[PDB]
RNA sequence: AUGUGGAUUAAUUCGAUGCAACGCGAAGAACCUUACCUGGGUUUGACAUGCACAGGACGCCGGCAGAGAUGUCGGUUCCCUUGU
RNA sequence: CUCAUGUUGCCAGCACGUUAUGGUGGGGACUCGUGAGAGACUGCCGGGGUCAACUCGGAGGAAGGUGGGGAUGACGUCAAGUCAUCAUGCCCCUUAUGUCCAGGGCUUCACACAUGCUACAAUGGCCGGUACAAAGGGCUGCGAUGCCGUGAGGUGGAGCGAAUCCUUUCAAAGCCGGUCUCAGUUCGGAUCGGGGUCUGCAACUCGACCCCGUGAAGUCGGAGUCGCUAGUAAUCGCAGAUCAGCAACGCU
């Protein structure tokens, strides 16, 4: 993720259309989830770190 | 007849039980009608994730958003009771919604 | 992949959670601030081993608990690093916050502490054999831990090739969820590149 | 039967018989039957010539069908192919203009499966 | 099946008549899991046959089952570079199973515009010996009884 | 007051009995007008004929979960259980019939990497 | 309907190829995502840190010229204190 | 199964409802909701078993012998994949291989392979009537009743950060009646013409959806090849999610 692209994304768009997540920790165009505000492998790593209020393994 | 609804708002079963215990003890001490911590359907969110980058989509990992809610309908809302629950401090685990 | 994270697997029954709160609309803001603070504190504090972190939050106020093997440089007797970190949090706009510092009981049985120490010795001069033997011996010395395993994978000694090796001693029921297991890791510094190390620690079991 | 150069079916539901005519589809047949008051369940064996006259009146007064549609559609197609629109370019090239998966599908406009 | 016998399901009984064979019929007529419509079609075909023949439905069905129930099947075994055809006796369960499955899978095809009438017509043909089930039993018997010899393997 | 419950494949029904006549009240509509499938009526009627005490009890049914088969089976098992609940002297016969044992099998976990249940995508080794 | 080889185009970005790639990244391409092209510039910089040389401005709201980024002109102007 | 336990959730049993229904006063007698506990441990019997492990059969019980399904990847293999998540050693550009928009391309297209949907039709299509599920999302969002529109959709906008309010009283197959009598068909849906909406600064490449015209191919499929042993196979609907729209038949 080019820092130029990250800065352009975070800067207020000239139009409301140019808005996207770009996971903040690592800025990934794809594979980002809004509710957790982080990318996909990023969320997995953070969950294995275990500092997230609610993420736990699912089985039933 | 006036009734005050208290919504208990958090994940952990142990934390919710402890919060219900503290609230019930405070109400019993203050002398107000309390039914108890009525159980509520536990909302369970599911989020699935693959375990690898760049394909291998057949393997994934799961999650839950396990939220516990309890209903405590305390009748006869004594003023001193209201101040007692307002001043009560609870662990950051559970969220208290007074309504 | 070979082994899932034992900590992540055992969050439910055995281990505990390092941050507790539950709010939805601003949850993204919560995670954003938490990640920013964690990364900047990791970048800043390197002299003192920040073993664990913990975030307790209610409404605007937030509290942080950090575990280290020694607070001598964590907090100055006057509070130099203390008010420094206070300044970092204030310009991060943490609202109401305070710092709690706790020293580990047995630093030699802590996953992050031992891994970081052995890795620092390796990055400095220590050969992997001597470093890992010291780690294993010092960890097994305490009668609290009876089964511990440590692994380091990378170009050992600067070779143009990556080894896969480890030494085990005791019992590590990874597939036993009742087992009390502590996991760690860290990305070492080397002029030739980077090397990863993973550590498994078992400390008794919980029944009930 | 016979209807505006379109052979009315000997025995079929009028909603399909009229659809047999070029310019009408099931929906328009239903609406036409409702407007003219004729039901959509009888047979052609009860057909009456006065009814045929009334359908002809209504159709010629409130619809365009057959040769007029042919000429209009051809005129529009030729106009847009003449203008140079991307629609006309696709028409000339023999490929769909809507932009579907013209690589794997579009065999309809590419003709039966021909192998290199 | 490499440890032993898999327990068989004790299917329910048809109340109106009282024959598990009819239930088996309906299960075989079951496509996409629509048992209500399957029972509807079975009733339609059986009523058609009833009004066609003036005979007890249970008696006619038993007659058809007995007429179209085989008593020997052929097994294929390859030894010495080629496959061989070898027969083996079957139980009454297998016999009725084959009979019902044939009847159904060959009433599936006829082209008189209604499978509901197809079922009854083929039941009548099986009863009177003209059924395609009768034909299939004939050809399978041809194939089997052409080879009593390969039974020496007894495999 | 006698009550019985039935849970299977998400099919759940609350069943109330009465020694009165054998009238059927399924959410206010009789059994005849409620899901008129001969197989379903057979399954509902089976337990009472098994007990051989037909037209000696009345029922009040409230159903939830599942479709027609699910509700029919849940109610059937409901009467099967309530019969023993009221009178345990028929337990040997009703257990020999197997009515008391609810069928403990329902929708299984849909596992990732599979189209549904335990089927798998079409396989090609070329 | 979309993925994949392949050919054509100024671009047809790139990665992935049997079991274990192929409605796989891509869980949404009119501008962004966009890493590729013909097409106007631009440059210690769009984007931060620190050493020097001049600044109280930076920073804020509008009009004209343009196909837009381009630059010019109008409105307000630093918080500390004599070191910054 | 026992206990605790009645509101937004239920009604045994009393009253009002009087057409709109537990709708309303009332009540845990049950599910319902989620906490604690119990229960399957060959527990007991016979046969055999080396009197040992264990098997088969029988009573009990809900299940009998890992009751069912998930998570859980042993040492290692393939220098297997991923410097385009991230970070990382070396080299390479720096007045450029950096920077912004002077728009367009990422789908283009004579052809095959990979996995699905639509069907090829009567156990069905179409037309009218008619009952049943779970789980889940909702703030610069979900979105009531109402009006205008065939229908996308517009006006207006209650209730909801939320068992409540919107996702229709969340349905489809299911059941009743009418048409179709085996047709390239009332099956069948693409392709193409003309008229609109929505998101958005602007829909030509290069979106989605609606209406009208369009009527092609196509008859269970060639060798060989996939999966499937209990709610399994098959068939139907629904929702989470990336999103502003939308190629959403995809994944879950
Ligand atoms: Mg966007
Ligand atoms: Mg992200
Ligand atoms: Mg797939
Ligand atoms: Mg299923
Ligand atoms: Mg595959
Ligand atoms: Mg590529
Ligand atoms: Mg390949
Ligand atoms: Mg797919
Ligand atoms: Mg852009
Ligand atoms: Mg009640
Ligand atoms: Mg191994
Ligand atoms: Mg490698
Ligand atoms: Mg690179
Ligand atoms: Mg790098
Ligand atoms: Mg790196
Ligand atoms: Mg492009
Ligand atoms: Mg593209
Ligand atoms: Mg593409
Ligand atoms: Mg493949
Ligand atoms: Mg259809
Ligand atoms: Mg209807
Ligand atoms: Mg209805
Ligand atoms: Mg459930
Ligand atoms: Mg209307
Ligand atoms: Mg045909
Ligand atoms: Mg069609
Ligand atoms: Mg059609
Ligand atoms: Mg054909
Ligand atoms: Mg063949
Ligand atoms: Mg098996
Ligand atoms: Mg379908
Ligand atoms: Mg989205
Ligand atoms: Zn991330």
């Amino acid at each position: 993720a080019k820092k130029a692209l990250v800065h352009k994304a975070n800067k207020k768009p000239k139009f409301a259309v140019r808005a996207y997540t770009r996971c903040n920790k690592c800025g990934r165009p794809h594979s980002v989830y809004r509710k957790f505000g982080l990318c996909r492998i990023c969320l997995r790593e953070m969950a294995h770190a275990g500092e997230l209020p609610g993420v736990q393994k699912s089985s039933w | 007849g006036q009734k005050i609804r208290i919504r208990l708002k958090a994940y952990d079963h142990e934390a919710i039980d402890a919060s219900a215990r503290k609230i019930v003890e405070t109400v019993t001490r203050t002398g107000a009608s309390v039914v108890g911590p009525v159980p509520l359907p536990t909302e369970k969110n599911v989020y699935c994730v693959i375990r690898s980058p760049h394909k291998y989509k057949d393997s994934r990992e799961h999650f839950e958003m396990r939220t516990h809610k309890r209903l405590i309908d305390i009748l006869d809302p004594t003023p001193k009771t209201v101040d007692a629950l307002m001043r009560i401090d609870l662990p950051a685990s559970v969220d208290v919604n007074i309504q | 992949g070979q082994k899932i994270n034992p900590h992540g697997f055992r969050l439910g029954i055995t281990t505990e959670w390092k941050s507790r709160w539950y709010a939805d609309k601003q949850y993204k803001d919560y995670v954003k601030e938490d990640v920013a603070i964690r990364k900047l504190l990791a970048t800043g504090l390197e002299r003192a081993g920040i073993a664990d972190v913990e975030i307790e939050r209610t409404r605007d106020r937030v509290r942080v608990d950090i575990h280290t093997a020694r607070p001598g440089i964590v907090i100055g007797r006057r509070g130099t690093e203390a008010d420094r970190i206070r300044a970092d949090l204030e310009k991060l706009t943490g609202k109401q916050v305070q710092l709690n510092i706790l020293e580990v009981k047995n630093p030699e049985s802590q996953a992050q502490l031992v891994a970081q120490g052995v890795a620092e010795q390796l990055s400095n001069r220590v050969a992997f054999r001597r470093a890992m033997r010291k780690a294993i011996q010092s960890a097994m010395r305490q009668p609290n831990v009876k089964g511990i395993r440590v692994q380091c994978s990378g170009r050992l000694g600067g070779a143009e090739m990556s080894r896969s090796e480890f030494y085990r001693e005791g019992r590590v029921p990874l597939h036993t969820l009742r087992a009390d297991i502590d996991y760690g890791l860290y990305e070492a510094k080397t002029t030739f590149g980077r090397i990863g190390v993973k550590v498994w620690i078992y400390k008794g079991d919980i029944v009930g | 039967a016979r209807l505006v150069g379109v052979d009315l079916p000997r025995d079929k539901r009028m909603e399909i018989a009229l659809t047999y005519i070029y310019g009408i589809g099931r929906t328009r047949s239903n609406e036409i039957l409702a407007a003219t008051g004729i039901d959509k369940n009888m047979r052609t064996k009860d057909l009456t010539d006065d009814q045929v006259t009334v359908l002809r009146d209504y159709i010629e007064g409130n619809l365009k069908v057959e040769g007029d549609l042919r000429r209009e559609v051809q005129a529009d197609i030729r106009r847009k192919i003449e203008i140079g629109c991307y629609q006309g370019l696709r028409h000339r090239r023999g490929l769909p203009v809507r932009g579907q998966r013209t690589k794997t599908n579009a065999r309809t406009r590419k003709g039966p499966k021909r192998t290199i | 099946p490499r440890k032993g016998p898999a327990p068989k399901r004790p299917l329910v009984n048809d109340p109106v008549y009282g024959s598990q064979l009819v239930t088996q019929l309906v299960n075989k007529v079951l496509l996409e899991g629509k048992k209500s419509l399957a029972e509807r079609i079975v009733y339609g075909a059986l009523e058609q046959a009833r009004e066609k023949t003036g005979t007890d439905p249970v008696v006619t069905l038993k007659r058809a089952l007995d007429n179209v129930k085989p008593a020997l099947e052929v097994r294929s075994r390859r030894v010495g570079g080629a496959t061989y055809q070898v027969p083996v006796e079957v139980r009454p369960d297998r016999s009725t199973t084959l009979a019902l499955r044939w009847l159904v899978n060959f009433s599936r095809q006829r082209r008189e515009k209604t499978m509901v009438e197809r079922l009854a017509n083929e039941i009548l043909d099986a009863s009177n010996g003209l059924g395609a089930s009768v034909k299939r039993r004939e050809d399978t018997h041809k194939m089997a009884e052409a080879n009593r010899a390969f039974a020496h393997y007894r495999w | 007051p006698i009550q019985t419950v039935g849970r299977r494949k998400e099919a759940v029904v609350r069943v109330r009995l009465v020694p009165g006549t054998g009238q059927f009240n399924l959410d206010g509509r009789t059994l005849e007008n409620y899901f008129p499938n001969k197989v379903h009526q057979q399954l509902i009627k089976a337990p009472l004929v098994t007990v051989d005490r037909v037209d000696q009890f009345d029922i009040y049914a409230h159903l939830d979960g599942g479709g027609p088969s699910g509700q029919a089976g849940a109610l059937r098992l409901a009467i099967a259980r309530a019969l023993i609940l009221v009178q345990p002297e028929d337990r040997p016969a009703l257990k020999k019939a197997g009515f008391l044992t609810r069928d403990p099998r329902a929708i299984e976990r849909k596992k990732y990497g599979l189209k549904k249940a335990r089927k798998a995508p079409q396989y090609s080794k070329r």
